[PDB]
RNA sequence: UUUACUUAUUCAAUGAAGCGGAGCUGGAAUUCAUUUUCCACGUUCUAGCAUUCAAGGUCCCAUUCGGGGCUGAUCCGGGUU
RNA sequence: GAUGGGGAAGCUCCGUUUCAAAGGCCUGAUUUUAUGCAGGCCACCAUCGAAAGGGAAUCCGGUUAAGAUUCCGGAACCUGG
């Protein structure tokens, strides 16, 4: 009745937010990987251009998710075809999908790799 | 001691920006502090008619100690009492064919608004306690006039809170006694001569006078100012 | 048949003032403990243009009483407030040009300006640039300060009511001639879309209630009655007489 | 501003790069003569009474 | 029980005791919001004449219309 | 019909900061020398500065850091004005 | 243009800091855990609104059938860590 109260403005005072401690869990399976590398990287891009690129650049040309971002592309990449990535870049097609130009490191043949995963 | 200095600070109006001060007074409390601060004061503020006011008059600390010490030894049963009732009447009549009165006849308060005016109206209540914070009052300011006409002894305490913990609820409103044990007479006849010298007794006075109309602080100076002035002269 | 031009203007859609470039509301200081019991002094740091406003403002910079911290005000410059100059406010504060005293503590025949009309509305009277109230005297029992407005209206406030010493700067600013519409044309962008003002008798009936007719002209007696209706109220509202004003006011 | 070492952005000086030379000097003197006269005001109100 | 007595004494609204509660009640719910939630009937014998159960799930709430 | 009251209602402002009533002190009128009355109540040569629960004073504990209470900054009514 | 509130039978309208209990970011201690209790500092307030307003920082040379201050070569810079 009596506290001191040096200012005249009443606050909202603080109480405690307990967490939530459900009974049920909201999804009782949590989604699996919905952008796993296998969908992050949806295929090679075989066109001439890209195959100069491969030739040349030593860049990989993939048509990636439209979802994944250039950090997802790199580590996907990484983790399909054990190589190092020195950059990435991408671009949305005029058809809606995303062109991923991916240089390798100099220590890695983009022509090698991608004969070792199937287009020369 | 020589390297400190006495630097008093001119703290009047203009200088040397005011410390902070208490101002409890001038706090813009919530909606709900302001407006309970002032339903209390408009209710006084007002002529107060004699039906309520009445429960302005409350038992005195002594009395109320005396009459909740008493009533204190009556308190019906909690649920763990009326377990173990429950459990000694039956392994007791069961087994020995007897008529349920495996247990002795209670002496406890007699509480709910209802039963405690039908014990009224049946003049079984010896004595009435009325909580004097019931919060629609329409609920027990006939309970005064009841008591006052079927010859009860009534008396309007602090504290449906009390009553409450009197009876083992939270608020109670009202609680009665019918029956007290022979031990116990003694101290209700008494305790009943000093609540209706204070209640019963004053019930064809305090029916006649109203409550309320108190200024607050600054208005009472006004008056009182005015009337010093204009009225003593 | 027409919503008219006066109609319009209330929808406030196209007809808000042109508040852009404005310095902010020209007030006095909020009245507060130190005013309402001693003075306060502010330090007048510049004495600037206002948009759309005739008078110069001044801003006027006191220590906050309970914060470290400084308050700025927007004052209207009286005429003589200079920068660097003390202003005082309060009951206490002296008679001097530029400070802000309750209307009870100057003597009579003291002038005045941004006057409140209440104690602590922060200023309503003699704001235009060369206006100012004149103190013609007290009443210390129900403690009241009559007082000459613009207008030459006699009002009656409070003592407690507080006004600047001294004359509302820019005085003389409408004896100059306009000289062109352009003139007219740049005053009114800062202040509203009030002007050109097309004529009611050049429009057509359906626009106003002067439109119409062989000639223009408007037909019907210009003095408007004050429990007249909305698209009514044009020409001389509740007019009391019309003609060359010839003679003296001040009636009594 | 943010991409420069402090030398840039202040003179070494009471008021830095806030106040200018003469303005800070000016300071100075209208400090010490205010004071000054202040405890000649105390002095003139305490052998006045 | 009081429940007659209740409705008895409702009855009498222009009573001085009803007038002073009248006042003193109408002044309380204009301070509150239009609608906010009552904490307990303001007639506990009227909302039980209109079906209203002192138990858990039954709600009063107080409402301001105006006229 | 005219007057009073304030809590309904209405207007305004503020970060609801100093409101009301007493009291202290300071130039006073006089007392029945009880008590009555009024005024003021830390700031005005200067475009400086003014903030860290304010130093000081006093008291307690607890020791290497210090921490806290009161006063400084009168009391009471919690009616923000 | 939400919210708090108020209006409207209602779709919805007003209003945008307003008559609201509208606050997180700091840390002595707590480290039964850097939090809750528990020391203390700051709030008259969502959000949307500019590919010409404000705004952190990149240039040159070369390269394609068609991209370039984006690719390649070289040389810089800014932001966060
Ligand atoms: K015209
Ligand atoms: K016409
Ligand atoms: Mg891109
Ligand atoms: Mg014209
Ligand atoms: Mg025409
Ligand atoms: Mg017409
Ligand atoms: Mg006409
Ligand atoms: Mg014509
Ligand atoms: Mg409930
Ligand atoms: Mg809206
Ligand atoms: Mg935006
Ligand atoms: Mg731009
Ligand atoms: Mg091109
Ligand atoms: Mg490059």
């Amino acid at each position: 009745a009596l506290k001191v109260r040096t200012s005249a403005t009443f606050r909202l005072p603080k109480t405690l937010k307990l967490a939530r401690a459900p009974k049920y869990a909201s999804k009782a399976v949590p989604h699996y990987n919905r952008l796993d590398s296998y969908k992050v990287i949806e295929q090679p891009i075989t066109s001439e251009t890209a195959m100069k690129k491969v030739e040349d650049g030593n860049i990989l040309v993939f048509q990636v998710s439209m979802k994944a971002n250039k950090y997802q592309i790199k580590k996907a990449v990484k983790e399909l075809y054990e190589v190092d990535v020195l950059k990435v870049n991408t671009l949305v097609r005029p058809n809606g999908t995303k062109k991923a130009y991916v240089r390798l490191t100099a220590d890695y043949d983009a022509l090698d790799i991608a004969n070792r995963i199937g287009y020369i | 001691n020589p390297l400190t200095h006495s630097t008093p600070k001119n703290f009047g109006i203009g200088q040397a920006v005011q410390p902070k001060r208490n101002l409890s007074r001038y706090v813009k409390w919530p909606e709900y502090v302001r407006v309970q601060r002032q339903k209390k004061i408009l209710s006084i503020r007002l002529k107060v008619p004699p039906t309520i006011a009445q429960f302005q008059y409350t038992l005195d600390r002594n009395t109320a100690a005396e009459t909740f010490k008493l009533f204190n030894k009556y308190r019906p049963e909690t649920a763990a009492e009326k377990k173990e009732r429950l459990t000694k009447e039956a392994a007791a009549v069961a087994e020995g064919k007897s008529k349920q009165d495996a247990s002795p006849k209670p002496y406890a308060v007699k509480y709910g608004l209802n039963h405690v005016v039908a014990l009224i109206e049946n003049k079984k209540a010896k004595l009435v306690l009325i909580a004097n914070d019931v919060d629609p009052i329409e609920l027990v300011v006939f309970l005064p006039a009841l008591c006052k006409k079927m010859g009860v002894p009534y008396a309007i305490v602090k504290g449906k809170a009390r009553l409450g913990t009197l009876v083992n609820q939270k608020t109670s409103a009202v609680a009665a006694l019918t029956e007290v044990r022979a031990e116990d007479e003694a101290a209700l006849a008494k305790l009943v001569s000093t609540i209706d010298a204070n209640f019963a007794d004053k019930y064809d006075e305090v029916k006649k006078h109203w409550g309320g109309g108190i200024l607050g602080n600054k208005a009472q100076a006004k008056m009182d100012k005015r009337a010093k002035n204009s009225d003593s002269a | 048949g027409r919503v008219i031009r006066n109609q319009r203007k209330g929808a406030g859609s196209i007809f808000t003032s042109h508040t852009r470039l404005r310095q902010g509301a020209a007030k006095l200081r909020t009245l507060d403990y130190a005013e309402r019991h001693g003075y306060i002094r502010g330090i007048v740091k510049q004495i600037v243009h206002d948009s759309g406003r005739g008078a110069p403002l001044a801003k006027v910079v006191f220590r906050d009483p309970y914060k470290y911290r400084l308050r700025e005000e927007i004052f209207i410059a009286n005429e003589g407030v200079h920068t660097g100059q003390f202003i005082y406010a309060g009951k206490k504060a002296s008679l001097n040009v530029g400070n802000v005293l309750p209307l009870g503590s100057v003597p009579e025949g003291t002038i005045v300006s941004n006057v409140e009309e209440k104690p602590g509305d922060r200023g309503a009277l003699a704001r235009a640039s060369g206006n100012y109230v004149i103190i013609i005297g007290h009443n210390p029992d129900e403690n009241k300060t009559r007082v000459r407005l613009p207008s030459g209206a006699k009002k009656v406030i409070s003592s407690d009511a507080r006004g600047v010493i001294g004359v509302i700067a820019g005085g003389g600013r409408v004896d100059k001639p306009l000289l062109k519409a352009g003139r007219a044309f740049h005053k009114y962008r800062l202040k509203r879309n009030s002007w050109p003002k097309t004529r009611g008798v050049a429009m057509n009936p359906v626009d106003h209630p002067h439109g119409g007719g062989n000639h223009q002209h408007i037909g019907k007696a210009s003095t408007i009655s004050r429990g007249a209706v909305s698209g009514q109220k044009a020409g001389l509202i509740a007019a009391r007489r019309t003609g060359l004003l010839r003679g003296s006011q001040k009636t009594q | 501003y943010a991409t420069v070492s402090k030398t840039h952005k202040t003179v070494s000086r009471a008021y830095g790069g806030s106040r200018c030379a003469n303005c800070v000097k000016e300071r100075i003197i209208r400090a010490f003569l205010i004071e000054e006269q202040k405890i000649v005001k105390k002095v003139v109100k305490e052998q006045t009474e | 029980g009081a429940y007659k007595y209740l409705e008895e004494l409702q009855r009498k609204k222009q009573s001085d005791v009803l007038r002073f509660l009248q006042r003193v009640r109408v002044w309380e719910y204009r301070q509150k919001n239009v609608i906010h939630r009552a904490a307990r009937p303001t007639r506990p014998d009227k909302a039980r004449r209109l079906g209203y159960k002192a138990k858990q799930g039954f709600v009063i709430y107080r409402v301001r219309v105006r006229r």
